[PDB]
Parts: structure tokens; C-alpha cells; sequence
């Protein structure tokens, strides 16, 4: 039951730094 | 769980309404406030000439629901000119009140 432990959370962690790095991309320049 | 393709389509959308805004609004009372302009991230209004200028975190953020009390901000300088980072034409901003 250990939040950040599991597949889904490595899964969901790496589709929300999909759209961070976005983020990063922007504020860079 | 946000995702890439919903945040590129809020971030589109924003620069629409910002560029729509930039259009749209009257001209500075006179030359020396600094420009709107839509620097990829934020949709900045005229700046009064030696002044700070702030706006919403972006709405488009993944995370802007977390940060809905934050600001970011820019430095007018008093010749209508935006402050600058050293070495560089980069602009001045405070956008840690909007980091996840």
C-alpha cells in the first residue's frame, strides 16, 4: 500500500513529466 | 493525472486569449511603460514606467489548481524598458510563487 511504490504510480509519474518538461521548455529560452 | 496533450491544449489557448488581449487594448498612456508581450509563458500587461507588474500563475499548469493565491513578476524600469538578466537580453521574472 506504499504511495510511489507501485507500477501505476511509476506509470502516472512519468506521463505528468511529459507535460512538466513542457512546462520547463516554455520558461526556458 | 494531466497530460502532455491536455496541457499543449490549454497553453494554446491561453496564447490565443493573450494574444487577442495584446491586440485588443488600448495603447500606453505614453511610450515609457514597458510592452505587453506574451513571453511563451505569461501574458504580461503594459508595465507603468519604475514599477513591478504581476500576473495569475498561468492557467494552463498542470498544478494551477494548487497555486490559485500566486503571482508572477517582471520589474518596468523607469525608460519603458523591461528589467533585464545580467549578461543577457532575458527578462527579469519571479515565477516561484507559481513552481508546483
Amino acid at each position: 500500500h506504499x504511495e510511489g511504490x507501485f507500477t501505476s504510480d511509476v506509470s502516472s509519474y512519468l506521463e505528468g513529466q511529459a507535460a512538466k518538461e513542457f512546462i520547463a521548455w516554455l520558461v526556458k529560452g | 493525472t494531466v497530460s502532455l496533450w491536455e496541457t499543449v491544449q490549454k497553453w494554446r489557448e491561453y496564447r490565443r486569449q493573450c494574444q487577442r488581449s495584446l491586440t485588443e487594448d488600448p495603447p500606453p498612456a505614453t511610450d515609457l511603460f514597458c510592452n505587453r508581450t506574451f513571453d511563451e509563458y505569461a501574458c504580461w500587461p503594459d508595465g507603468e514606467p519604475g514599477s513591478f507588474v504581476n500576473v495569475s500563475c498561468p492557467w494552463y499548469l498542470p498544478w494551477a489548481s494548487s497555486v490559485p493565491q500566486g503571482h508572477v513578476y517582471r520589474f518596468c524600469t523607469a525608460e519603458g524598458l523591461w528589467l533585464q538578466k545580467d549578461n543577457s537580453s532575458l527578462p527579469w521574472r519571479d515565477l516561484s510563487e507559481c513552481e508546483e
